[PDB]
RNA sequence: GUAAUACUCACUUUAUUUAAUGUAUUAAAGUAUAACUGCGUUAAAGUGUAGCAUAAGACUAUACAGUAAGAGUGAGACCUAUCAGCUAGUUGUUAAGGUAAUGGCUUAACAAGGCAAUGACGGGUAACGGUAUUACUUUGUAAUAUUCCGGAGAAGGAGCCU
């Protein structure tokens, strides 16, 4: 269906190519599955001598980690807030590698600092997150803090 | 060719096996083990060209389903199974014990031995690593992995296989001034006294004062001291006279 | 942090963690470099500088693995990329002669190298895995073009 | 069919998967359908409804060797100028998806790069590549469907299950 071989493509030169062998399946590749929000939803996947893999359709309650007290906890998905190569996935609510979100900051307890308090007193909280959703089938990142929410916070809607 | 092959032919087979190149088309494609392909040889021939104990293909049955067979003093009914280099067979009738290692001319020999020598082995280490729950382990070349030895036996140094208990007994370390056996590399076959040990090959003198340059993947120490013989030696002794002596010894000398 | 790197992600190496409020020489005194083959020094540029890429040998990800050649640059026009031609000699048999022949390799060039390697001087590179379509190897050293004969003053002398 | 991505040789794979083999580590009551018995169908090829129908079976995980395979880098190889300019996913940067895996392998955004008289881009072949082996020779030429190793196809094309 969908190959990675590289026969196709021209020469170095800008000579075109000829081919001579028929399609192998070695060299054998997928659809994009894109990871919604909503009810949380899991599929199998059958790789190349056994080794399942897992792919996530619908994603919710993501695990998260606190860099400054060092726990773990989880927490509600809301809102994506930046996605860098395509804009496109704000509007639609898909979840990938290095997008950050929007979560609940109910079961979190925050230390006192100066940027964290004026969103601690509404419900949310911002994180990135950090694995390949499609592949692993679950999401984990880290929670914003110091000069790295200095950085994302130019780049949001306004 | 979609998968892996399983028939093999008679012209690309080693000639080590001492096989005729005559009428026969196809050879037997052994089993994978714990040898590399190089140092192994199918078991149906052994019995049946260098031991002399069978004609055909039914009397290769009645001697493996008897339970006589015993190799690394484990019993065995399989014909496609691989003997290896260094591994002692034996039967248990008429009490006949073999070392197997390389002749002078790149053959395989069976060479007999005593019940003294008949319990150990010997192998050589090639890797050691701490694994789980900090318990050392020292990997020897057959794939067999041990544990709790002592600490001064280094990665390249060779042991002594019980083969009974198959726990480590005694260990010989690897240094200058030790006697050698080498089983691969276009001079196989060598006895020889360590001179200068380099980086990636190894300074050598055979016992007719030779020198030879051999990698040290190929060479195996079998003892630390000349007197020390850890195994017995073959007849010829490893020694592989050159054509020129091979040419003296049927003409006489040249007088000067 | 630096803007000589547009960036699209937040730049921080592999593996290297530490607190968020970090101050400028407790993030200087954490960057890791790399361990290099013998004969090859890091350089002076690769440890002060504050620069974070992929693919660059010193401070990275890729291994260098394999032989190591030389050659003469031909091109710098593009970004981090450079054009290395190679000569060599090819002997035929039957009319017992030499004859020429050349070749061209596109390697990737390091932020570290920025104002120094000029056109026409010879650069020592290593084969890695593969990077792109065209880009297999990188750039590890260099020396300047030869000066053999020139007009020399008497201050030159 | 393919003038090179195929083949030969020298290197890399910390960028990857492996049933059957060897040595080791670990863990351990309930639920269908067949054959059978019995009613049938159509020119043929095959198929249906019952007997709460009824059996054996199915609901541990990893290391390191060993065989097998995938993926890269570089060098070599017929005739033609009445074929001198060619290339737009084409060359590069950042990011993501997908694969067992590196990689414009695919997609967004930006930039203008890449190759050539040391022959690019085109056209032809009554062109499967090496090799064991034959001739003729003063530094080597010519044949090699034929023994063996390697690659491709099952009227022509495409797609997929286990
Ligand atoms: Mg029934
Ligand atoms: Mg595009
Ligand atoms: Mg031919
Ligand atoms: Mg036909």
């Amino acid at each position: 269906g969908i190959n990675h071989r590289g026969e196709h493509k021209r020469k170095k030169s800008g000579g075109k190519s000829v081919l001579h062998r028929k399609k192998r399946n070695n060299r054998r590749g997928s659809q994009m599955a894109a990871t919604k929000v909503g009810s949380t939803k899991v599929v199998e996947k059958r790789a190349r001598g056994g080794n399942k893999k897992y792919k996530a359709l619908r994603l919710n309650e993501g695990e998260f980690l606190y860099k400054s007290g060092n726990i773990i906890n989880s927490s509600k998905i809301i809102e994506v807030m930046y996605h860098p190569t395509n804009n496109d996935y704000v509007r639609t609510n898909t979840i990938t590698k290095s997008s950050v979100v929007k979560i609940s900051s109910e079961g979190i307890k925050i230390q006192d600092e100066e940027d964290l308090k004026e969103m601690y007193e509404k419900g949310y909280l911002y994180a990135v997150i950090n694995s390949r959703p499609g592949q692993v089938g679950k999401a984990e990142g880290e929670i914003l803090q110091g000069s790295k929410l200095e950085f994302y916070t130019n780049l949001f809607k306004k | 060719t979609g998968g892996p092959r399983k028939h093999l032919n008679r012209k690309v087979a080693p000639t080590s096996w001492k096989l005729d190149k005559s009428i026969g088309t196809y050879a037997i494609r052994p089993h994978s083990g714990p040898h590399k392909k190089d140092l192994c040889i199918p078991l149906a021939y052994v019995l049946e060209k260098f031991l002399e104990y069978a004609n055909n293909r039914k009397e290769i049955q009645i001697i493996l389903k008897s339970k006589n067979i015993k190799i690394n003093g484990k019993i065995i009914e399989k014909r496609k199974y691989p003997v290896g280099f260094g591994d002692v067979l034996s039967i248990i009738k008429t009490d006949e014990h073999y070392r197997v290692f390389y002749g002078v001319d790149k053959n395989f020999t069976f060479i007999k031995i005593d019940k003294e020598e008949a319990n150990f082995k010997l192998a050589k280490v090639t890797n050691k690593k701490v694994m789980y729950e900090n318990v050392p382990y020292i990997f020897t070349n057959d794939g067999a992995c041990f544990k709790y030895c002592d600490p001064a036996i280094n990665i390249n140094d060779t042991v002594k296989i019980d083969l009974e208990t198959r726990l480590v007994v005694d260990y010989v370390s690897f240094k200058e001034g030790d006697v050698v056996f080498v089983m691969r590399g276009e001079d196989t076959g060598r006895v020889g006294i360590i001179k200068k040990i380099q980086n990636t090959t190894v300074i050598c003198e055979d016992l007719s004062n030779k020198e030879f340059e051999t990698s040290i993947d190929s060479m195996i120490v079998i003892g630390d001291n000349e007197e020390s013989l850890l195994i017995s030696l073959p007849e010829e002794k490893g020694i592989r006279l050159t054509a020129l002596e091979e040419s003296n010894l049927k003409f006489g000398e040249i007088v000067e | 942090i630096d803007t000589t790197l547009k960036y699209k992600i937040f730049p921080e190496q592999k593996g290297v963690s530490l607190d968020p409020y970090a101050t400028a020489e407790e993030l200087k005194a954490s960057r890791r470099i790399n361990e290099m083959r013998e004969g090859f020094t890091v350089p002076k540029t690769a440890i002060d500088a504050t620069y974070i890429d992929k693919k660059c040998p010193f401070t990275g990800d890729v291994k260098v693995t394999g032989k190591i050649f030389e050659g003469v640059v031909y091109k710098m026009k593009a970004d981090k990329t450079i054009v290395v031609r190679i000569n060599r000699l090819v002997y035929n048999k039957k009319y017992r002669r030499y004859g020429r022949r050349h070749t061209n390799v596109s390697t990737h060039m390091s932020p570290c190298f920025e104002g120094l390697i000029h056109v026409g001087d010879t650069v020592i590179c290593g084969e890695t895995r593969r990077l792109s379509k065209t880009k297999s190897s990188v750039v590890l050293d260099f020396r300047k073009k030869s000066t053999e004969g020139n007009f020399k003053r008497l201050e030159d002398f």
